[PDB]
C-alpha cells in the first residue's frame, strides 16, 4: 500500500469504558495504548452486547485493524469484561471472521503474561462492517485506506 | 521490478516456506544458465566477426 | 523447559481426543480439558474433540 493513512471513524461504543490502557506501553509519564486501537472495558457492573455498524459509502477499499484480549487468569477476565467467555465477531456481505479468547498465562513480557490478538479486514464499497461483542474486543479506531502500487519493504542494516 | 516474495526466513515453517524457496532456486538457475550461454555466444561470434574483417580487408 | 544449549530443540506433543463423554472424565476427571504450549514467540492451544470415530 505504501502509505499509513488513518481516518478517523466515530464508532459509538454504549455502556462500555473506552480508551483503556497499560504501564507497558506507556505515552509519556502516564499509562497509554496502541493509538490506533480502542480498548473497551466495563461500565460499572456489565459489559454488553456490542452491535455497531460502519458502512463503506466511499469508491475505495477500507482496512480495519482491530484485536482480542487474551486474559492470563479468570479474574482478569470477569474484573475487566464481567462475563467469564467472551467473544468477538467482525463480518461483511461476503466474508466473517469469528474468536473465542483463550485464558491463558504466557512466559512474562515487559511484565505481562497476557497477550493481544491482532487482525484485519477489507471492506469494499457499497459493503459494510459488522462488529458484534460480548467481550475482549479491542475496537478499531477507524481505518487505512489502500492503495495499489509500486511499494515494498526491506530488511537491511545499510546507512 | 517493485513489491516481490520473501527471500530470506528467520524461521522453520514448513511446506510454504519450502515452495517460496524452490520457486527463488528455480529462477536463479534459470538465469544463470541464460547469462552463461549468451556470453559464450556472444564472444564466439565477436571472435568470428574480427577474423572476418582481416580477410574482407585481404 | 528452558534452552540453555546452543542449538534448537524440537519438542513433539500431542492430544487426546476421547470417543466418549464417560471416556473423558475416567481418565482427565474434567468434563473439557485443554492443552497450551508456548514459547516467548509462539502459542499452541488445543481443545480435544470428545465424539464417536
Ligand atoms: C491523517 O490524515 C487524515 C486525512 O483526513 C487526517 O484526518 C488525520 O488527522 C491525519 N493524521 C495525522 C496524524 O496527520
Ligand atoms: C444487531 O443489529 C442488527 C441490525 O440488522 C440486528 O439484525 C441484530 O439482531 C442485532 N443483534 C442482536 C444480537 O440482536
Amino acid at each position: 500500500s505504501g502509505t499509513l493513512e488513518f481516518i478517523t471513524e466515530g464508532f459509538t461504543w454504549t455502556g462500555v469504558t473506552q480508551n483503556g490502557g497499560s504501564n507497558a506501553c506507556k505515552r509519556g509519564p502516564g499509562s497509554g495504548f496502541f493509538s490506533r486501537l480502542n480498548w473497551l472495558t466495563k461500565s460499572g457492573s456489565t459489559y454488553p452486547v456490542l452491535n455497531v455498524t460502519m458502512p463503506n459509502n466511499d469508491n475505495f477499499d477500507k482496512l480495519y485493524i482491530w484485536g482480542v484480549h487474551h486474559p492470563s487468569t479468570n479474574q482478569e477476565q470477569t474484573s475487566l469484561y464481567v462475563q467469564a467467555s467472551g467473544r468477538v465477531t467482525v463480518s461483511t456481505r461476503r466474508s466473517q471472521q469469528t474468536i473465542i479468547p483463550n485464558i491463558e498465562s504466557r512466559p512474562w513480557v515487559r511484565g505481562l503474561s497476557s497477550r493481544i490478538s491482532i487482525y484485519w479486514t477489507i471492506v469494499k464499497p457499497g459493503d459494510v462492517l459488522v462488529i458484534n461483542s460480548n467481550g475482549n474486543l479491542i475496537a478499531p479506531r477507524g481505518y487505512f485506506k489502500m492503495r495499489t502500487g509500486k511499494s515494498s519493504i526491506m530488511r537491511s542494516d545499510a546507512p | 521490478k517493485f513489491h516481490q516474495i520473501e527471500k530470506e526466513f528467520s524461521e522453520v515453517e514448513g511446506r510454504i516456506q519450502d515452495l517460496e524457496k524452490y520457486v527463488e532456486d528455480t529462477k536463479i538457475d534459470l538465469w544463470s544458465y541464460n547469462a552463461e550461454l549468451l556470453v559464450a555466444l556472444e564472444n564466439q561470434h565477436t571472435i568470428d566477426l574480427t577474423d572476418s574483417e582481416m580477410n574482407k580487408l585481404f
